[PDB]
């Protein structure tokens, strides 16, 4: 049994989460454009920039986020972005997409100048997330939880952030005992994946280092959320 | 100077 407040919170979040769209201007490129590495990298750069917009729109609308210290709000976006991005792509790769999209998107990522060192962990993480057979509820809440991690670099008031995080952890723990009745592990299995998810903070840093020594260029929004 | 992030946060 969820409380009446925890039912108000979860509606506030799945409303927030289901506005997350990738425009067709961009999805149509998966199938339409030529297959070359320059073109693949560019398709991903658009995809990234548009999603980073959508992520700041989601984060903005989290309960209590607006109340937070201004320098901390930034530390939260910058610390959480890589994780929130890889979690999203994991939802996308375990979801029914239009015909051919799953397959060709994969092929594009696989020929976009990303070393095999990092392609591998990427797709075995998507497999791993696939097996928890998650719901939109759980994607939304995990994403929300990841964003409001209080233990990122730079954060000045941890307690403030804890206070917004803990409510969401509560709702997710109670949802794991409801919709997965015969397994008390589901919730600690989820939190277990966040460890694997946290490795992409290194993989993605290398992905960029490598991209940059080959004179590739990113949008000014991506440059901001991903710098120093 | 993360102007774009500041901008996206304060908006509507
Ligand atoms: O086909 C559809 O209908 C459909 C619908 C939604 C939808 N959303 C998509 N995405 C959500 C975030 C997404 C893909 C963009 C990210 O990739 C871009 C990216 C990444 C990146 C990758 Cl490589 C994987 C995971 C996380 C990240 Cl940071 N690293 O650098 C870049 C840019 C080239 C510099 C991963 S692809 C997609 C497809």
């Amino acid at each position: 049994e969820l409380t009446p407040d925890q039912q108000t919170l979860l509606h506030f979040i799945m409303d927030s989460y289901n506005k997350q769209r990738m425009p067709q201007e961009i999805t149509n490129k998966i199938l339409k454009e030529e297959f070359s590495a320059e073109e693949n990298f560019l398709i991903l750069t658009e995809m990234a920039t548009n999603h980073v917009q959508v992520l700041v729109e989601f984060t903005k609308k989290l309960p209590g986020f607006q109340t937070l210290d201004h320098e901390d709000q930034i530390a939260l976006l910058k610390g959480s972005a890589v994780e929130a991005m890889f979690l999203r792509s994991a939802e996308i790769f375990n979801k029914k997409l239009p015909s051919g999209h799953s397959d060709l998107l994969e092929e594009r990522i696989r020929n976009s100048g990303i070393s095999d060192e990092y392609i591998t962990p990427m797709f075995s993480f998507y497999k791993s997330i696939g097996e928890l057979k998650m719901t939109q509820e759980e994607y939304a809440l995990l994403t929300a939880i990841v964003i409001l991690s209080p233990d990122r670099q730079y954060i000045k008031d941890r307690e403030a952030v804890e206070k917004l995080q803990e409510p969401l952890l509560d709702v997710l723990q109670k949802l794991c005992k409801i919709h997965q009745p015969e397994n008390p592990q589901h919730f600690a299995e989820l939190l277990g994946r966040l460890t694997e998810l946290r490795t992409f903070n290194h993989h993605h840093a290398e992905m960029l280092m490598s991209w940059r020594v080959n004179d590739h260029k990113f949008t000014p929004l991506l440059e901001e959320i991903w710098d120093v | 100077d993360h102007q774009l992030l500041r901008y996206l946060l304060d908006k509507d």
